[PDB]
């Protein structure tokens, strides 16, 4: 049940504690990881596939 | 021995003095303690209303 | 002898604003 | 030491008020207040009227304000129903438009 | 070796579902302090203001709480509210009349 | 509900406002991490064809 | 009255405890220049509205609102940061003459006024603490 | 007017937007990582992309 | 004036017993000037920044705190 605007931090929120701009950017890093991550998976099989 | 009389108008020789001279406590425990079910009020030292 | 103690009275909050609104809330 | 029920509450600090003295009347004065407010709070008077504010009287109009409504929206299926099997019936809402130009409203 | 990744990846999921809840659980908290501050900011800024607000929003949510609607009866027991709306009146008093309502 | 409870806080706690101490900004936690985190940083092939 | 306040701020048990033979209460409503018994100050029941309607006791057993509120609202906020609001606080050994003077020849009205301006900007004192506080919960 | 205020070399970010929007409406990631249903059920929304 | 908290008749959320602060202060905001309250209570707020001064320093006050940060 759980909604996906929960984990938006407004906008003033941000610059009454700057911190939190910093923790967004954080959470972007990490997607870009995951995406890294998802695409070698990818690559791997269709090696394997090659081979 | 004691009595815990428990009944305003009766005349009595002692009483429980309530909190009046308190002691640091922090704001997260006041805000803990702040909810329903954990409140409790102690009217002989507050205001009438 | 024995000394008789009054202790004052401490009480927990029973309605919220003189009403406790989950009833009120149902029946409306 | 018998019982002696304690005359008027300003008895004590009448003779040498001290602090605690007259910390313990305030206590006991509050108390005494206190309580009586809280059984009017929610109760009431013994003049039980359905227009009082207090908690029980505020309730109980409340349950007949939805018993009324509960029947009137029985009577409101009732009036679809009758105008369902082609017997037309009044509606807390009126006719509508009657046998002119705009036509009948009130058919199913 | 896909099948090693594979493994590692199937083992390292279950923190990161824990850290997730407890984020979500560490916003929301946040959520509540921010109402809490702005609370008592705007009491502290203009404390007169603040405190009439404050009256009328909790005898408004009781009113709407209670399946309650219509005018402050204050306000239409005055004779002014009726000669600042005489156009609506006008208007609603001739279609309440026409229609054999009144 | 939540702003009888913030009311209630506010106004009927007989403490004064020095009494009131500043809580942690710091869990023991995250000064942990924190320690720890700087530790393993104080502790930190070009193409071969 | 005016050393214990020096000695002890905000804990008026001490400070009646050291005038020996008063309560904290009139200790606070005395430091601000205020009556007690609440009757002196608009017993009838224009200047005050609804409180003509507020209910009470006849003849016997006269209980106070309004200085009840009063006292408990100041009673929480640092003596010395009150005699820098207002005036109309007691400053000095020396100027309690000078200021019951200053008081006098007041309108019955201007009394409640007055102290209901310094209880609730006591209220917002207090609530701009529990602001910063809140900040700092939030980082 | 409306469209320096939109791209206030910042040209063609309009052009950018629009391309970007129409590729992230391809569940690329979703359909890849597990899939003939997921393909079946999104292929109009693939198709128009 | 006003009425005050009996403009709101029919629903009145107040409670002598257990909330009696601000039935109080429900009547008493009628009578005050707003200005002078703002005022005053500006002048408490400085007083208090002065009495314990004898970026965000409200939040960041000890040493070891900023360091953190």
């Amino acid at each position: 049940h759980s909604h996906p605007s929960d984990m938006v931090i407004p906008d003033h929120l941000a610059e009454l504690i700057p911190e939190l701009y910093s923790f967004q950017q954080l959470v972007d890093s990490e997607k870009r990881l995951d995406h890294f991550i998802h695409l070698r998976n990818l690559h791997m099989k269709r090696m394997v596939a090659q081979w | 021995k004691v009595v815990d009389i428990d009944d305003p108008d009766m005349m009595v020789d002692s009483f429980t003095m309530p909190n009046i001279s308190h002691s640091n406590i922090d704001y997260q425990t006041l805000l803990a303690n702040s909810d329903h079910a954990k409140f409790t009020i102690e009217p002989g030292v507050l205001p009438v209303g | 002898s024995i000394v008789r103690n009054y202790k004052p009275l401490i009480n927990r909050l029973k309605h919220y604003n003189g009403y406790d609104i989950n009833y009120i809330s149902k029946i409306g | 030491p018998p019982e002696t029920k304690l005359p008027y509450p300003t008895y004590w600090s009448d003779k040498k008020a001290d602090t605690d003295t007259l910390l313990y009347e305030q206590i006991i004065q509050r108390d005494k207040i206190n309580k009586y407010s809280l059984i009017r709070e929610t109760n009431g008077y013994d003049p039980f009227s359905i227009y009082g504010f207090s908690n029980k009287e505020y309730i109980s109009r409340l349950w007949h304000t939805l018993k009324y409504y509960q029947d009137l929206k029985n009577t409101r299926m009732k009036s679809i129903t009758s105008t369902s099997q082609k017997i037309p019936s009044a509606s807390i809402w009126g006719n509508g438009y009657s046998g002119y130009g705009n036509g009948i409203t009130n058919t199913t | 070796e896909l099948n090693e990744n594979a493994r590692e990846l199937e083992q390292i999921k279950p923190k990161i579902a824990l850290q997730d809840k407890e984020i979500t659980s560490v916003l929301s908290n946040l959520h509540e302090s921010n109402k809490r501050y702005r609370f008592f900011k705007k009491i502290s800024e203009d404390p007169v203001k603040a405190l009439n607000e404050c009256i009328a929003s909790t005898s408004n949510a009781l009113k709407v709480l209670s399946g309650d609607e219509g005018y402050n009866e204050d306000m239409v027991r005055r004779a002014n509210f009726y000669k600042e709306n005489e156009a609506m009146l006008r208007e609603n008093i001739e279609v309440i009349l026409s229609n054999g309502r009144m | 509900i939540s702003s009888n409870d913030a009311f209630n806080m506010l106004s009927l706690t007989t403490v004064p406002c020095d009494r009131i101490e500043k809580s942690r900004l710091f869990s023991e936690k995250t000064i942990r991490y924190l320690m720890q985190k700087q530790h393993e940083m104080k502790t930190q092939k070009p193409l071969t064809p | 009255l005016l050393k214990g306040i020096q000695e002890f701020g905000a804990d008026w048990y001490k400070v009646a405890k050291n005038v020996g033979n008063k309560s904290p209460e009139q200790c606070i409503l005395r430091f601000l220049q205020l009556p007690i018994e609440d009757k002196f100050l608009y017993g009838d029941g224009n200047g005050l509205g609804p409180l003509k309607y507020a209910p009470h006791l006849p003849f016997s057993k006269s209980e106070n609102p309004v200085l009840s509120t009063i006292a408990f609202l100041v009673g929480l906020v640092n003596p010395k940061t009150v005699q820098s609001m207002t005036q109309r606080a007691i400053q000095s050994a020396e100027s309690i003459k000078s200021q019951k003077e200053e008081i006098s020849d007041q309108k019955p009205i201007e009394h409640i006024k007055e102290g209901s301006e310094i209880a609730i900007s006591s209220l917002g004192y207090r609530s701009h603490i529990f602001a910063t506080n809140e900040e700092r919960q939030m980082n | 007017r409306l469209l320096n205020l939109y791209n206030d070399n910042n040209r063609h970010n309009l052009l950018n937007d629009v391309v970007s929007f129409l590729f992230s409406a391809i569940p690329l990631q979703q359909v890849l990582s597990q899939p003939s249903l997921l393909i079946d059920q999104f292929s109009p929304v693939i198709s128009q992309s």
